[PDB]
């Protein structure tokens, strides 16, 4: 007659039994795959507790968000451009942790195994818990913030702008569509396992280092939530090793999965951290390196080998495009301003020493670029120019590949040039490396997103911000701005009087 | 190490002058509401509401989206990431749901703790207050055991019907609803084993294996129809709301309810059994929080759709019909547990009152909002015939 | 009117689609709206911009016709086209099946969704299908996936290469 | 403005640039845990020591005192503001009483919160189920509401009794042991009332007014001798250890463990009450906690104390016998109300088996402990000469 | 069949029923006033609602704590002085905070109407949160500050000096030791209405100032609670309003009261802003005028009228002695610094010249004094200079008022200069003011407290610290330092060497 209770193990012990056997007893989802009928997971949790775990992270998080960091004004003390950084990091992570909600729910739809599907379950509640983690971050910045705006709409802003369609190719579109086997490979064994450190914890780094207590807060949870998910996409391959489909098929979907990937995370999480960004924690080159070619391309995925796993074939072509992809990038991105939901800045006088030094040959191409803009008056409403006019004069053409939606101008990159144009069926196609024009290739029907150009052909560029609010309240300023200063920001008729319309770049071929 | 290597902007002198120089006068824009583009459901817009609403990506070819243009990446074959091709229901927009609770994951989880914490609580104050001994051993042995335990697979099942949905459903507020409402089930169904394994180790020679309560579950004949029914729910049913439809407004308020309340709720007091009521409480009170959630999706938001309501009804017309037989049968089955009970505990009088009970309410809270003509005695009689 | 969420066309089609007062108007109408405006082998991309949201439209009408014409039993199992939907379902698996190559499925699937998408076939028929269509259309395409060099991939796919650069 | 004029050290430049140059380049010294010198109880320092343990300043005269000389303004006349004076206990040190569950207020207020909330979340469901339904009327309407509320001003009465140990106490974990006894003691009493205004609103022409129940405790049969003892141990009673020790090592241990678990939870379930056990299982639960809390103070540190074992156990035997007789008129009394039950409900079989186990829990938890040998069948045979 | 439930207020409605009519029903401790049997209480609470709200402030509280300020490391950064300052200001409240608890039950006890009794319940169980929550304050600042000692043991180390005394009188005896009323008074009236935002609040702003989070943090939460013990006070004076007995007996019970709380409040809480800090909120002369003279001693107490409560007749004798109280005590409590738990700095130069701004004339005397003993090498252990010889030397006894136990030098005070000396049968007192002599005569045997020279008469000094334990943990150097440096540190060596021995002041009458 002692006090005695049950745990979640005990209760864990006889999950496996669970699931019965029936004829229908069958994923819904088409897959390549056999998902082990004995899987097990790694941690032996139950909803009770599963919940109690997290409830007591919450306490922690808001706890220091709704007082002290409150109290220390921590929502405005932030360096300007972290600020705008901060709007497309947590709500494009959103999404990511949003469509991971439904990645694991179609994952746990294809587990057999209790046990399996009760890890992959866990991580369903976890991106839920992510998805309203990250969405605090831009509620709490638009709340406490120097400036709300993109931070308090995003959901529709991000709309606006091209960066925002490679974004939903590797967060949203790669971890949903597919073989849910390769889907898990986008999310589990790529994207957490080889970009929890380099975005997570890294995030948390560049944020403090710009004054962000906010950001830390909130991701450091987050990232806590991890291993779980990381053991999950582990598990999964486990789950597939011992069917003859594995050797067959495991190295393709993979290699496809890390190729989509890097391809939208090396230049544009370059550029978020390098260019929007005041203090400096680390070079994009070594962070990426470290990480993504050593440590997850090398340990961890060494690590699989004895399931038959490889290193990504295009692994080599990643690291030999990335070096100057984040720099090419953020051209276009600043050249295309007026189409995002965020501020941007030239880089200053310490910046350009920065990049110079880290980069050498940085300065006598995009340096002098910057310096022209500047001369151009890119950042003065008064000066009807838009860097967008300089890539006209010099005929540098942008394009949008087909796959991965990334823009690229080959005529202008210090980085990868290769462009590759096809007709099919009446319609132009415009690829920027080998491994996405294989994917159009093989799979033409699962390609067919309508790039910016394309959509907007024929528009006059203030009626598209117009149509899609890019405004501020006070419906004539614009959310975006070619500068991080307080004054002389830009508004709707600033950017007609331009007389901007877009034009599809592929109709010039013949 | 007591400073640290590390400067932060926040507190760094040199940094922090150097982020104030930078800062402006006053904030660029006074709107600091988050999510203030949302169409409240309430006097104002809620937390719940501004962390979830439009999370979803969904351009305007699917109901109430606000992106354009396709998805990036499709299926082999061209399968839209999600589409309006996986449900058979359709609206002027998939964003309108709410959950009435409001319960966003920090609220859920919340509250599931403090069940658990009280859970713990509870358990070791009965085992220390040594309540066991007043409990009918047969009753434990037997009903508890073996029949409350198969149960645990009824619900195990009706969790995992909800798989599908949790990649095919159309908007966040619904998704969010849908995980939760499969994430209750689960819940049950680890409640139900955790007193099972609560028993073994207060109670000598009970076995917490599963084996028998899986063997009554899977070649009984208690819940033969239940577990036909369970099956079909699961995995015969491909449409993300037709399965949360029929497994919450329809099978499981009818046979679902019967079990838990009717029976289970009902007798255990009759044994010296307070334990088991104190599981069935929390799943009762589970079964009243996604009720709000299900009526406010398929009636308030669907079947009361502007453009959609008579369509919408027909199709859950259809649903009902097509799911109440299978519940019928699940019942008429579970009707032969009564036959197993010792004399005296209950008649056929109270069973049948207990059925149009059941029967009764789900009239009121379900048929009745899509204009469903359910006759409760002729229902009711089809039952009946499963008692021996 | 030229909008992204809202122009001339949109408006057109619109009034198109309120004119389809029957059944099987309504359903040949979207049929041939997708063999002539969905996927890669559409007749034409005149509507690239506006089909997506067009085709809801008009699915919309289609499945209100449907479920007005339809008892409740043929509305479960029964195409707009009255077909029978499991004997199509089994009938176009038992097609993928037997495909000799990857080119064969992938005609067979693609084709499968222009024809039969709801509010055609009944959802639990029709993602039965891709279920069992996607498996096979996802082997044959994925193995020996890079053997194949991109300049006879360019033209096994019969694109034509307009420009190359590297 | 958006910055605020107050300027913070932590994040001013020029304010914590001047803070960074006077700070040492190492702590001043290493032993960073605060209570250090104070003796564990177990493996650990716990947080729950470190922060209640020697808060009471009291000095050396007072057994365990740290401080030295008198208190610097006593009552008039010359009574210590705390002295050895209020307890006819003796020990070698008052500090060495711990709670076993180790409850400082975070810990306690946490826990009881979570019972509220959920509390709500159960009455919310219970009633949106219509668990009502199948509650008999004579037990709602004459036992619940006339019996069981009116046992709210014996909890309450108890509750009050501990005001003076509030006052009295000697240390500071007793202090805070003993203000958490009587707070679940009044929240016992106020889920009394809580229920019959839950009944009041689900149940047409219930009343929740006290004026019922108020009257049964204040001139009923019943509870008159329950009432008595009350009104003894807390007015009659100036001695807090006496008091505590009496209620919860005596009083409560018996009569109030029969009239809660013994009659309510144990005939409640029969007439389709799953309400009631609900708020007695946090009472159940509450006294488990007290009892963890009360065996360690008066056994484990008084009853076993190392000089003064024998003179304690002496004096606790000797209270036991002064409220022992008390109690057993209490209990003798609340016999006559099974005559009021509907004939059937129970027989002279069940109370004597109940009335034992009670007795024989005593025994095991209480009187063993300062070896007051009783006699089990004398007791309950003098109770069970109250029945009809 | 609607979800329906029970509130707090829904069931207090019935509370005050709850009490019954009989015997013995009546106070246990004496009391010269009858509180009415009908008296409400503001707040409609239960037990269960009270530890709701309670626990969510605590999440807030232990959240900002255990996360974002330990990430922030703010149990470091603050000023050496206010580290310090709150070894004395969180253990000193403690005790207040732990007492009340005690008073509170006594109230409680006191009170008949079932309402009164709940409401001082409630006070009972928040001060038992504020207990926790001091010693939360020590605990955290032990854990990760700079200088644990003192923080981590000043339960014991705390009886070593004299100021300690006081503060029992006022925190401790004050609140528990006497008529209830009388002890409502001490607490509720004067202690919690008067001293609420002046010490509470205050703290927060000059702990704030001086890089202190960690306090603002904690004593913010605890402000929360006080309105129910202000009300509390209120209603103990309602309760009791009607019977005869008040218009005999409470002004005098509330003249008592003030003078106490505010004898040691005064001197000891301007000490520990004014000297115990770096950076300065406010002179402590203007925050005493406007919250003890002005909103007490006017609005609050004003509102008392209409039930016969008068201004304390003392108010112009306290706003008199007041204004050099707390620089007259630095001087003793530096002299003696080492009987603290706690290390003293002496004002720097830009701290002098705020002090001779907001006190003109204090260079001359205080400042003066402070430049002599530094130059004299007090900050030094070689120098063998402890200031409590300066004061042997220039004939500047210190006495131990018999009443208030604070300390006072009547020779040297730029304040109050009074002293009356009695014997009694056998025994000498030495008293500081007209109203604590009067306590005394009226009430000898209240007031018996042993003073720190009669207890440690014939004592070597560092005799009297090594067995109070007044070390640090390498067993030889002393809690208390005569500087804030981290070298230099004073040992016990450095003490005994010199030979300091107690002796009782007063005997000199002899
Ligand atoms: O803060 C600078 C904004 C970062 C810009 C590029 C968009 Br992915
Ligand atoms: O966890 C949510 C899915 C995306 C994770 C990316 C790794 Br930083
Ligand atoms: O590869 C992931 C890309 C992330 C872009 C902004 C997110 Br932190
Ligand atoms: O540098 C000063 C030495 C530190 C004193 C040691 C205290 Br445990
Ligand atoms: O509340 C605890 C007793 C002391 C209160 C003094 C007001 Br700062
Ligand atoms: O008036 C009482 C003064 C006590 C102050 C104690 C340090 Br916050
Ligand atoms: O921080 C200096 C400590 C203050 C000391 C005076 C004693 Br109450
Ligand atoms: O007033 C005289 C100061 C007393 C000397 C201190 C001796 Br330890
Ligand atoms: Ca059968
Ligand atoms: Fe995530
Ligand atoms: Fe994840
Ligand atoms: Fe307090
Ligand atoms: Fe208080």
């Amino acid at each position: 007659r002692a006090p005695t209770s049950v745990n979640a193990q005990e209760v864990h012990r006889w999950l496996q039994s669970f699931n019965w056997d029936f004829k229908n007893n069958r994923t819904k989802y088409a897959t390549k795959y056999k998902m082990a009928n004995e899987t097990k997971e790694q941690f032996k949790l139950i909803a009770k507790e599963y919940a109690r775990m997290e409830a007591v992270k919450d306490e922690r998080q808001f706890g220091s968000l709704q007082d002290a960091l409150t109290r220390l004004n921590a929502g405005v003390r932030v360096h300007p451009k972290w600020n705008e950084t901060m709007k497309v990091v947590s709500n494009f992570l959103e999404v990511g942790e949003y469509n991971a909600i439904a990645a694991t729910g179609m994952l746990w739809d294809s587990a057999q195994a209790a046990e399996q599907k009760n890890g992959y379950l866990a991580q369903v509640l976890d991106e839920i818990r992510h998805t309203h983690q990250c969405a605090y971050v831009n509620y709490y910045f638009a709340k406490n913030g120097q400036d709300p705006a993109g931070h308090n709409d995003a959901r529709r802003t991000r709309t606006i702008g091209p960066l925002w369609k490679g974004m939903k190719r590797v967060f949203s579109d790669g971890f949903i569509s597919g073989d849910a086997v390769e889907c898990s490979l986008n999310l589990q064994l790529v994207g957490e396992a080889c970009f929890t450190n380099p975005l997570i914890v890294a995030v948390t780094e560049w944020a403090a280092a710009n004054g962000d207590e906010i950001t830390p807060t909130v991701f450091l949870s987050i990232e806590t939530d991890e291993l779980r998910h990381m053991a999950n996409g582990y598990q999964t391959v486990v789950s597939i090793a011992n069917d003859p489909a594995s050797a067959k098929y495991l190295n393709t979907d993979l290699n496809n999965a890390f190729w989509t990937q890097q391809k939208y995370f090396t230049p544009v999480l370059g550029m978020l951290f390098e260019y929007g960004s005041k203090f400096k924690v680390e070079p994009w080159v070594k962070t990426w390196d470290r990480w993504v070619y050593e440590d997850w391309g090398g340990i961890w995925i060494g690590r699989l080998g004895k399931y038959g796993v490889e290193s990504p074939r295009s692994l080599k072509d990643a690291k030999q495009d990335a070096y100057w992809a984040h720099h090419d990038l953020y051209l276009l991105a600043y050249a295309l301003w007026p189409t995002g939901f965020f501020r941007l800045a030239l880089p200053d006088q310490e910046e350009m020493e920065w990049f110079e030094a880290n980069y050498p040959g940085w300065y006598d191409h995009y340096g002098k670029i910057y310096e022209e803009w500047r001369a151009r008056g890119c950042e003065d409403p008064s000066s009807g120019f838009i860097p967008l006019m300089w890539f006209i004069e010099n005929n540098h053409p942008i394009y949008i590949d087909r796959v991965s939606q990334v823009p690229f101008c080959p005529s202008l990159a210090k980085g990868a040039s290769t462009l590759r144009v096809h007709e099919y069926n009446g319609e132009m196609h415009t690829f920027s490396d080998q491994w996405g024009e294989r994917m159009w290739l093989a799979e033409p029907e699962r390609y067919e997103c309508q790039n910016i150009f394309e959509q907007y052909e024929g528009r006059e560029l203030s009626e598209v911000i117009a149509e899609l609010h890019g405004l501020r309240s006070d419906g004539k300023t614009l959310i975006a701005q070619p500068h991080v200063r307080g004054d002389k920001l830009w508004t709707l008729d600033d950017i007609k009087r331009l007389n901007c319309v877009f034009k599809n770049p592929v109709k010039a071929f013949n | 190490s007591m400073l640290g290597e590390r400067r932060r902007g926040l507190t760094d002198p040199e940094m922090a002058a150097v982020i104030l120089k930078a800062l402006p006068e006053a904030p660029l824009d006074g709107n600091n509401k988050m999510g203030y583009f949302v169409t409240p459901r309430w006097k104002r817009l809620t937390e719940y509401e501004a962390l979830t609403v439009y999370a979803q990506p969904n351009a305007d070819w699917i109901a109430g989206g606000l992106d354009w243009g396709d998805w990036t990446q499709k299926f082999h074959g061209g399968r839209p990431s999600w589409g309006n091709e996986t449900t058979e229901l359709r609206t002027v927009d998939w964003f309108k749901h709410r959950d009435p609770l409001r319960r966003w994951h920090a609220p859920y989880v919340k509250d599931k703790a403090e069940e658990w914490r009280y859970t713990d609580r509870f358990l070791q104050g009965y085992s220390a207050d040594g309540q066991i001994r007043a409990m009918n051993p047969t009753w434990r042995d037997e009903f508890i055991n073996r029949y409350w335990g198969a149960f645990l697979f009824n619900e195990y099942g009706l969790f995992n019907a909800h798989s599908q949905g949790a990649r095919e459903a159309l908007s966040d507020v619904t998704r969010v609803s849908l995980a939760f409402w499969g994430f209750d089930k689960i819940d049950i169904a680890q409640m139900i084993q955790l007193e099972r394994g609560f028993l073994a180790k207060i109670v000598p020679g009970f076995d917490e294996s599963t084996a028998v309560p899986k063997a009554e579950w899977t070649n009984g004949e208690v819940y033969k129809s239940a577990r036909l029914a369970v099956e079909g729910l699961w995995q015969e049913v491909f449409d993300w709301n037709e399965s949360a439809f029929s497994v919450h407004a329809v099978y499981d308020a009818l046979f679902g309810q019967f079990v838990r309340r009717e029976f289970f709720q009902r007798l255990a007091p009759r044994f010296g059994d307070n334990l088991t009521p104190f599981f069935i409480n929390q799943a009762q009170t589970y079964f009243q929080i996604a009720k709000q959630g299900v009526q406010d999706l398929y009636y308030n938001c669907l079947g009361d759709d502007p453009e959609f309501s008579d369509y919408n009804r027909t199709v859950m017309r259809n649903w009902t019909g097509k799911w109440l037989e299978p519940t019928i049968a699940a019942l008429r089955d579970f009707m032969g547990l009564f036959a197993k009970l010792p004399a005296g505990t209950t008649d056929k009088e109270e069973i049948t009152a207990s059925l149009y009970r059941v029967v009764d309410d789900w009239i009121e809270d379900y048929a009745s909002r899509i204009d469903f003509k359910a006759d409760r005695d002729q229902i009711v009689k089809a039952v009946l015939a499963g008692l021996k | 009117k030229l909008g992204i969420h809202s122009n001339d066309t949109r408006d057109a089609w619109v009034n198109k689609i309120a004119q389809l007062n029957t059944l099987e108007k309504a359903a040949e109408m979207l049929k041939q709206f997708r063999m002539d405006h969905t996927t890669p082998f559409r007749n034409s991309y005149e509507l690239d911009n506006d089909y997506l949201w067009i085709e809801a439209k008009l699915e919309e009408k289609v499945a209100v016709l449907k479920a007005r014409a339809f008892n409740e039993v043929d509305f479960r199992h029964k195409t707009a086209f009255g077909e029978d939907a499991k004997s199509v379902l089994d009938g176009t698996v038992a097609k993928m099946n037997a495909a000799k190559d990857k080119w064969e499925a992938e005609k067979i699937h693609i084709g499968f969704r222009q024809a039969y998408k709801p509010p055609i076939m009944p959802v639990n028929y029709f993602l039965d299908g891709e279920r069992q269509l996607g498996t096979r259309l996802m082997e044959l395409r994925n193995l020996n996936y890079y053997d194949t060099p991109l300049e006879e991939l360019r033209k096994q796919r019969g694109v034509r290469v307009v420009h190359l650069q590297s």
